[PDB]
């Protein structure tokens, strides 16, 4: 997987490494899950969130 | 803005209105506590540095409900690129007083990654920009605040389309070009705002056009992107004496 394609499957931020390798990374306010590839918050107030649209659909 | 709707209340969380002696300046992009992102033209005539007023939580002007925070603007940091009256590198970073506090009212937008942004961000067709400009061209602004969806045009593109100051690598073009629907006067500075897969993030800032809904031409927007680095290794500086500070850019 390579981060110019598809954001190398990651929901948020992609590094490419030396060989076959890629590391997805998270925000600030959020931790990557065990997939490696998807971010949850980990804060009340996330950035880019909407709290009024993430309680109405919780 | 020109064409678009009310942002529902609590909808455009990140949204920053900025007042000089409580008059309307320009919008504004909150992207933590204590920093907002806007655009350097919309300080070529301060003269009193010290009555900045960056307003977060606001929704309608003519009603006070409690979910607005007022801080006054501590430093106005602008790139060394920057000349006072042209277009080209169009940004600010706005250290507040002190932070805000983040509520269902108050969120700041995401700072993406240079990569990412210029990778995929770049290629999502729409995105979201806002503000409390003028509604028609040559007429009264909002009173609520407005937010419009409008599709990014690679430059070739934009320069083909439309029918003056260039559009530099420091810009992007976005919306229409039939006068429907654009951002306006008293827009500046505000944020253009990008969805990839669930989450919004800082891709432009309101910049400049030809007039409002001009037929034949697009709104432009402060490409962010080329500023991330710019930006992070500002935000990590201690403060300095003197509101306004030109920072060497790159
Ligand atoms: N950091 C963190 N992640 C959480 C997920 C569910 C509830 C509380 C949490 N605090
Ligand atoms: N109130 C609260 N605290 C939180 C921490 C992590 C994720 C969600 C959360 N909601
Ligand atoms: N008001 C104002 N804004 C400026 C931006 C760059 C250099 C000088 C400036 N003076
Ligand atoms: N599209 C557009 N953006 C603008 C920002 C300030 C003034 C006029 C403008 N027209
Ligand atoms: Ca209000
Ligand atoms: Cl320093
Ligand atoms: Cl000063």
């Amino acid at each position: 997987l390579i981060c110019v394609n598809e954001n190398g499957g990651c929901e948020q931020y992609c590094s490419d490494h030396t060989g076959t390798k890629r590391s997805c990374r998270c925000h600030e306010g959020y931790s990557l899950l065990a997939d490696g590839v998807s971010c949850t918050p980990t804060v009340e107030y996330p950035c880019g969130k909407i709290p009024i649209l993430e309680k109405r659909n919780a | 803005i020109v064409g678009g709707k009310v942002c529902p209340k609590g909808e455009c969380p990140w949204q920053v209105l900025l007042l000089v002696n409580g008059a309307q300046l320009c919008g504004g992009t909150l992207i933590n506590t204590i920093w907002v992102v806007s655009a350097a033209h919309c300080f070529d005539k301060i003269k009193n540095w010290r009555n900045l007023i960056a307003v977060l939580g606001e929704h309608d002007l003519s009603e006070h409900d409690g979910d607005e925070q007022s801080r006054r603007v501590a430093q106005v940091i602008i790139p060394s690129t920057y000349v006072p009256g042209t277009t080209n590198h169009d940004i600010a970073l706005l250290r507040l007083h002190q932070p805000v506090v983040l509520t269902d009212h108050v969120v700041p937008l995401c700072l993406p990654e240079r990569t990412f942004s210029e990778r995929t961000l770049a290629f999502v067709r729409f995105s979201l920009v806002s503000g409390w400009g003028q509604l028609l061209d040559r007429g009264a602004t909002a009173l609520e605040l407005m937010v419009l969806n409008v599709p990014r045009l690679m430059t070739q593109d934009c320069l083909q389309q439309s029918r003056s100051p260039n559009i530099t690598e420091y810009m992007f073009c976005a919306g229409y070009s039939d006068g429907s629907k654009d951002s306006c006067k008293g827009d500046s500075g505000g944020p253009h705002a990008t969805h990839y897969r669930g989450t919004w993030y800082l891709t432009g800032i309101v910049s400049w056009g030809q007039g409002c809904a001009t037929v034949g031409h697009f709104g432009v927007y402060t490409r962010v992107s080329q500023y991330i680095e710019w930006l992070q290794k500002l935000m990590r500086s201690e403060p300095r004496p003197g509101v306004l500070l030109r920072a060497p850019f790159p």
